[PDB]
């Protein structure tokens, strides 16, 4: 009874080739063999020839591919085949199974065909890579063969009258078209690319955007099976662990998604809808007709995969259905009906009806359903992420031609606009990423209530009548949710602010010994802040509630109604777990769809925004202007006109004018930059415009290197550089920056001043070689003299070896009358624009002559000094607690199933209660818990990390700047407040539902764990991987979006400068390459993330198929009785989400730990210990009166490392001699002003204070009783009187002494509040002699008997003699000092002094006199 | 189970400064 290919029944009998050698039913299988067998053993020499050479030259495999025309459609219908062909694998098995022989020949030539496409398939890609195709003439051969011999044995099945009642005539009359049609794509490509009977081969070449040199991202050139499960993205992502991924490591971007080609079809469709439509404005139906006009053709792509993956879901549940149903009733029949010709044909409905059939159907269906979902995701992400790019350079477009009005940008500021950029855009790019939802997830939802009707019966109505009671509870709380984090998150705005202002202004609060003080000022409004966060708190544990205690109470309703209110159809175990397999592919989208409604809601507000923005006033479509008409608002009022005025070429323009008499309005209408109403612009560089150079009275500079805005993306040259450098007084201008040419200049960078911003704004004017160059002002703002009269004698000699026009339009009338020609404008209107004689003639000239490390250590120090054990033992135990729960209530509902159908039954329904009653309640103290640890972690820890900044010495913030503290302060704060919390609740949710269901599919199934251990291996390295790629990718976003957005502020502010230079085309691709950088790695993000999703989800598939088979297995014969195998079924397919998300959270735990990581290393630095080594009110007096400071030879230091300062300087401070002591400023000036204050490292030496010992007194009581002054003033918002004394606060009367015979009398009694009045963020408008006067009323109130003083930085002559009248007050009233001026020609009023340069004692003078008369100490005082 | 498969879009006015 050997294994015979036909029959061995009735002695091979079915052998018999009599009555034709075709009617004989086995030998049309026989046939069948041949063509596979054929393919086989002609395409294995041509596959393992190819296989070794790639095993000697594999370098260029990455290089070049053209697909054959009809590519998609052949990998389509192999697919479907080899489903069909799983099938009739599947009939063969279930037929052969009925009689004493093995009947070979009905899963033979289907096994063998199997393997024939699979190798088709792998000989069509070998030659695909390689353009060769005249060696596929063997598989077109092949499928013409293949074809004619199913059509023998279809032609025979319909001669032995089958019909279509048995199932392989169905299934062979489907597969028959398939090896037709596909022959058919075969001889397409023979017609197309004309390579075999043709004379003249068409020959096509790979696409430019492969054959660029660096493209990694290749996914639009990839064949079909690398687009569903992205296998490209291996070479990549195994690449990201040994090499990390610089930006020059992702790819350029293919030409499909480059933000010009995007931006060229959006405007294709913008001006084919207004030309055919009458719409007059593009306003905000039309954007929205134009989006869907432009990205349809892929959005209903996506659509189409998410409808399909839906069906294709509900094929798991009704999988689980019939498994459980032929799994209960004995296994009765297990035999076929039908007898044809000796050989048994599997009745359909018992094909359909089979449990390890069914069971790889089930299997099947899940690799579509969780490969056309993943496809889904990603075609509606990349759609979405093209809009950013064309609607970014959309909103750019409009950005060069918004008009400077007061009207256009006089509503809307910089900041409107780049919300506009990141909020608005990103808001709207999430709703066409949420698009498939709103057409498919009423499909889902709508067929998921029909089906579990028909499962179960009306009480899975009121079950499903609970959970469509879920979403508007989940769209409520987010309400709620969204609201709290709106006042919490512009009330933390405030608090980050304040704390900007009070960690700005170190060095001046520890003087006055006020981080104590100011520490609390800060406390204050983070407890209202506290506030709002936990109200925040309490509606995220609601939806967390909601979440995992709505499909719960939906359960227990479903059950407890179905036996106890309806007793109508009794378990049935296969009806009970249909059902909680189908709540929980309902459970997933209702949650998510309450987002969908939010986000669609606010795309709709978005587009608006966005239709406002691009429909506002527009600015327009050698010198002279005839009409003179020039407005703002475009029509009505001309704010200059009578503007008559020529200046032609070679000519260096003096202008002149009124306070406010249309100066920059005269400019800039030269410029073409105002709705010219009346009057014609003649223009010609020696009507178009040439490169006008230009400097506005604000000056403008991007924020970038100091070379970077004085070249300005031109070419550089040392030369010119040089000389405008020189020029200009740049070389001291470099070096008042510690960087100079390489330190990120102006705005978000090293903080600058006026008259330094103002004098770099005038060097690019000049250096940038151009057809005219305008000043507007450049001598106002800066006060020194000499450096205007070398920029202007210098811009008159630059320019006259140039010969190119120049225009200064100021009041400096130094220069009006005598070398230029020069124009008035009196009253908005133009005078006269003449010679200077002309102006000798019209009575003008009267005013001129007048590692990859990761969480554990970092995560157990943020857990440990964060929740407290109390509350850490009471949320793990909960978490654990709850999910043996959710265990018990699933197994419960088995037991009962089991022994329901094979008949204590209401003690299993009321057990089933109590045991849904105490899941609904562990989750509730779950969500608390979580939720409440995390409130409690953010307490502790911003009062830590606000004590160890106040506890802090000074030279730390010497050493980091204040954007590294801000940013681990504010931003850290939000992480570790209102994403790490919700991150906990999620992640230890998502591994523990893992833990859960494994051990749950091992409890069922004993044979699972030899086959999860390789299983777990696998998922283990796949998790490895993708956390080093995914973090890496996640910075690349962050630092990417950042410089776009950077981009978007820095031209809006410049805008006029920038149409000036006609330079508008350069920006335009700076912002187009930033898009491209900002795109590419936004969509390696999404596809790495798709990469880890269908490769884990796989796995789950993997796990459905190894659980159901063994199941199934050891229920026909161990005899499980059915209730555990649907028990372990309906966790089966839950594996494939969980692994999802226990990957991802773990990513952005990891993300975000670090942001936790980071505060405690800032933590760790601690100095400045208050250590008071006597007994602390015994050393000093009450306050030191005496003023008898006696410095011995006290030594500096900062590091303690190469080079002390001070030496030997065993000086004195007599009582009343207020020792004015001035010395070299670049050496022993700066240092020895901050050490004097205990706030440096004297290593040595003896510092005394009155004779006692300064080095064991309380150094909070010691830093209040000596007051100062500065060099650069700020002034700390608050009260006045809080700016006055906030430590103190003592009284009104001693402020109507300070603010009024200080100084600043006619400003605080003309004040609205006086002395308790909000300080307005530093007093924008009041003096800088308020620096002084609250100098002199912190040294009178304070008990201030010394008084520290340091020069003026920027200051008025008169303001700098009221400073010299308080300071003969301050000695007056004071009676002690010790004064150092860098302002060094008005210094010499002391009493005795000393100068001491590059640390020595060289010069003394205890008379002033004898300064003056001796060598050393005059020559610096000369 | 899953919060940045929810809208992850939040608003952000105050951004990274330096560093
Ligand atoms: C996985 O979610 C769902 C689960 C169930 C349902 Cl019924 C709908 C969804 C859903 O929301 N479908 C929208 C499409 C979608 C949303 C989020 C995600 S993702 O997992 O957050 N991947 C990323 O976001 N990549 C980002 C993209 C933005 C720039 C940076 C990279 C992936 C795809
Ligand atoms: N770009 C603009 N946006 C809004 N209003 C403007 C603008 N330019 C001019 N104006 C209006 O035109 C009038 C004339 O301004 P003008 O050109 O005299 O300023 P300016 O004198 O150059 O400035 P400054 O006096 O500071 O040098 C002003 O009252 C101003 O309100």
């Amino acid at each position: 009874m050997p294994l015979a290919f036909c029959g061995t029944e009735n002695h091979s009998a079915a052998y018999r080739v009599d009555q034709g050698v075709l009617n004989n039913g086995c030998f049309v299988d026989a046939l069948n063999v041949v063509p596979h067998v054929f393919l086989l053993f002609i395409t294995f020499p041509i596959l393992f020839i190819g296989w070794g050479s790639q095993s000697s030259k594999v370098h260029i495999h990455h290089s070049t591919w053209l697909h054959f025309p009809g590519h998609n459609l052949r990998w389509i219908l192999t697919f479907i085949l080899l489903f069909v062909l799983v099938c009739e694998i599947a009939e063969g098995i279930l037929s052969d199974g009925v009689t004493e022989s093995r009947h070979l020949h009905l899963y033979m030539p289907a096994g063998m065909a199997f393997m024939a496409a699979i190798t088709s398939v792998v000989y069509y890609h070998n030659i695909e890579t390689s353009n060769f195709p005249k060696l596929l003439i063997a598989l077109l051969i092949y499928w013409t063969l293949a074809f004619i011999t199913k059509t023998i044995k279809f032609v025979k099945f319909y001669d032995h009258a089958i019909g279509f009642s048995q199932l392989r005539f169905c299934l062979t009359g489907l597969l028959v078209i398939l090896y037709g049609m596909l022959l058919l794509v075969e001889v397409n490509v023979i017609r197309v690319r004309r390579y075999i009977f043709f004379k003249t081969p068409r020959e096509v070449k790979p696409p430019e955007d492969l054959q660029d040199l660096g493209v990694r991202f290749l996914q639009p050139f990839v064949n079909l099976l690398s687009k569903g499960t992205y296998w490209w993205m291996n070479a990549f992502i195994k690449t990201a662990h040994k090499k990390p991924i610089d930006l020059r490591a992702i790819a350029k971007l293919p030409i499909a998604m480059r933000a010009l080609t995007n931006y060229q079809r959006l405007c294709v469709a913008f001006d084919a809808q207004a030309r055919k439509d009458t719409q007059s404005p593009q306003g905000a139906r039309a954007i929205w007709r134009a989006l869907c006009h432009a990205f349809g053709r892929r959005l209903i792509l996506s659509s189409t995969f998410r409808i399909l993956a839906d069906l294709l879901g509900f094929a798991g549940p009704l999988c689980i259905f019939g498994i459980v149903d032929h799994l209960g009733k004995e296994n009765h029949v297990f035999q076929p009906k039908t007898q044809f010709l000796g050989v048994y044909f599997v009745s359909s409905q018992e094909f359909l009806g089979n449990a390890y059939v069914l069971a790889v159907l089930l299997f099947l269906a899940l690799l579509l359903q969780r490969t056309f979902l993943q496809a889904s995701y990603y075609v509606a992400i990349e759609t979405g992420i093209n809009l950013r790019g064309a609607i970014q350079t959309k909103i750019y477009n409009k950005i060069m031609h918004m008009s400077t009005s007061n009207l256009s940008m006089g509503e809307m500021t910089a900041g409107q606009i780049c919300n506009l950029v990141a909020i608005d855009t990103n808001q709207l790019m999430w709703f066409f990423f949420l698009c498939p939802n709103l057409w498919t997830m009423p499909v889902q939802i709508i067929v998921g209530v029909i089906l579990l009707y028909y499962i179960l019966g009306v009480s899975a109505l009121i079950g499903a009548a609970v959970i469509i009671l879920l979403a508007p509870v989940q769209y409520f709380v987010a309400t709620k949710l969204s609201q709290a984090q709106r006042t919490t998150l512009e009330h933390s705005n405030e608090r980050l602010k304040q704390t900007n202002e009070m960690l700005r202004g170190m060095k001046l609060l520890k003087l006055y010994a006020w981080e104590s003080i100011f520490c609390s000022r800060v406390e204050v409004t983070r407890r209202k802040e506290m506030t709002s966060l936990r109200a925040f708190a309490v509606y995220t544990s609601i939806s967390i509630f909601m979440n995992t205690a709505i499909p719960i109470a939906a359960v227990l309703i479903t059950f407890v109604g179905h036996v106890s209110f309806f007793k109508e159809s009794d378990l049935s175990p296969s009806v009970a777990f249909a059902s909680l397999s189908l709540f929980h592919i309902l459970v997933t989208p209702l949650f998510l769809l309450s987002s969908v409604v939010r986000s669609t809601v606010k795309a709709l507000v978005s587009v608006q925004k966005l239709s406002e923005f691009l429909s506002s006033a527009e600015i327009r479509e050698c010198v002279q202007i005839i009409g003179g008409f020039f407005t703002w608002t475009p029509d009505g009022i001309p704010t200059l006109s009578n503007i008559t005025i020529r200046i032609p070429r070679g000519q260096l323009t003096m202008i002149v004018g009124q306070v406010g008499c249309g100066k920059s309005s005269l400019l800039l209408a030269t410029l073409g930059e105002m709705q010219k109403v009346s009057g014609a612009v003649f223009w010609n560089s020696n009507r178009s415009r040439g490169p006008v150079a230009y400097a506005s009275q604000k000056p403008w500079l991007l924020n970038a290197t100091v070379e970077e805005n004085i070249t300005f993306e031109s070419p550089f040259n040392k030369q010119r550089y040089k000389m405008v450098i020189e020029a200009c007084s740049l070389q001291p201008d470099i070096d008042i920056l510690p960087h100079g040419d390489q330190t990120q200049i102006g705005e978000r960078g090293i903080n600058l001043s006026g008259g330094q911003r103002q004098r770099i704004s005038v060097a690019r004017a000049l250096y940038q070689q151009t057809n005219v160059v305008f000043l507007d002002d450049p001598f106002s703002a800066l006060d020194v003299h000499l450096s205007d009269h070398l920029m202007q004698a210098g811009i008159l000699e630059l320019l006259r070896d140039d010969k190119r026009t120049v225009v200064l339009v100021t009041h400096k009338l130094q220069y009006l009358p005598h070398a230029d020609w020069i124009i008035a404008m009196k009253d908005g209107t133009i005078q006269r624009e003449g010679t200077l004689k002309d102006f000798q003639r019209s009575e003008c000239q009267l005013f001129e002559h007048w590692q990859r490390a990761k969480i554990p250590w970092r995560a157990c120090t943020k857990y440990l000094s964060s929740a407290g054990i109390l509350l850490l033992s009471l949320l793990v135990f909960s978490q654990l607690l709850k999910h043996m729960v959710l265990v018990a209530i699933d197994y419960w509902l088995a037991k009962w199933t089991d022994s329901a159908l094979v008949l204590d039954q209401s003690v299993y329904a009321m057990v089933f209660t109590l045991l849904c009653s105490l899941g609904i309640v562990l989750c509730l103290v779950t969500s608390v818990t979580v939720e409440w640890t995390g409130l409690k972690v953010a307490k502790r820890l911003h009062r830590s990390l606000l004590n160890r900044i106040i506890l802090a010495p000074m030279r730390f913030f010497e050493t980091t700047p204040l954007g590294s503290i801000l940013n681990r302060f504010s931003s850290d704060c939000n992480t570790i407040d209102q994403h790490i919390p919700s991150t906990l609740e999620c992640l230890s949710r998502s591994t523990l539902l893992c833990v859960s269901a494994l051990t749950v599919i091992s409890y069922v199934t004993p044979v699972f764990l030899v086959a999860l251990l390789p299983l777990a291996v696998v998922c283990y390295f796949i998790q490895k991987y993708f956390r080093v790629a995914s973090r890496d990718l996640q910075q690349l976003d962050d630092t990417t979006q950042l410089p776009l957005v950077s981009h978007f502020a820095e031209t809006v502010e410049g805008l006029t400068t920038i149409r000036a230079f006609r330079y508008e085309a350069r920006f335009q691709q700076k912002l187009l390459e930033y898009t491209d950088s900002n795109n590419i790695a936004s969509l390696f993000l999404t596809a790495a993330n798709r990469w880890l999703e269908v490769c884990m989800e796989y796995i789950g598939a993997c796990v459905v198929l190894i659980a159901a088979a063994t199941s199934i297995s050891n229920s026909l014969h161990r005899e499980l009785s059915a209730g555990l195998v649907g028990l372990g079924l309906t966790y089966a397919l839950m594996v494939s989400n969980y692994l999802n998300w226990m990957v991802r959270n773990l990513a952005d735990m990891e993300i975000q730990l670090g942001a936790v990581k980071r505060i405690h290393a800032l933590l760790k630095t601690e100095a400045e210990s208050y250590e008071g080594l006597l007994a602390p009110s015994l050393i000093p007096k009450n306050w030191p009166d005496q003023g008898k400071i006696q410095i011995q030879n006290l030594s500096v230091r900062y590091d303690s490392s190469l080079k002390p300062v001070l030496k030997h300087v065993n000086t004195l401070i007599s009582p009343g001699q207020k020792i004015g002591i001035c010395g070299r400023t670049g050496s022993g000036k700066s240092s020895f002003s901050l050490a004097f204050f205990r706030m440096v490292d004297m290593f040595e030496g003896r510092i005394i204070i009155d004779g006692i010992d300064i080095a064991k007194l309380p150094l909070h009581t010691l830093r209040s009783r000596l007051s100062i002054i500065l060099q650069d003033p700020v002034l700390f918002s608050g009260t006045i009187r809080f700016n006055l004394d906030p430590e103190k606060k003592c009284s009104d009367s001693t402020l109507w002494e300070a603010l009024e015979i200080a100084q600043l009398k006619l400003v605080v009694k003309a004040l609205p509040g006086g002395l308790d009045a909000i300080i307005t963020e530093g007093g924008e408008n009041f003096s800088q002699g308020q620096r002084q006067l609250f100098c002199l009323a912190r040294a009178f109130v304070r008990k201030t008997s010394i008084f520290i003083m340091d020069e003026a930085t920027a200051s008025i002559d008169m303001a700098t003699e009221n400073i010299l009248q308080k300071v003969v007050m301050t000695a007056f009233a004071d009676r002690t000092v010790v004064t150092i001026a860098h302002r060094v020609h008005t210094i010499l009023s002391a009493d005795l002094v000393m100068v001491l340069k590059r640390g020595a004692i060289l010069e003394f003078d205890k008379p002033e006199t004898l300064l003056s008369q001796k060598d050393s100490v005059f020559a610096s005082f000369v | 189970m899953l919060s940045r498969k929810g809208i992850i879009p939040e608003e952000y006015v105050l951004t990274r400064l330096a560093e």
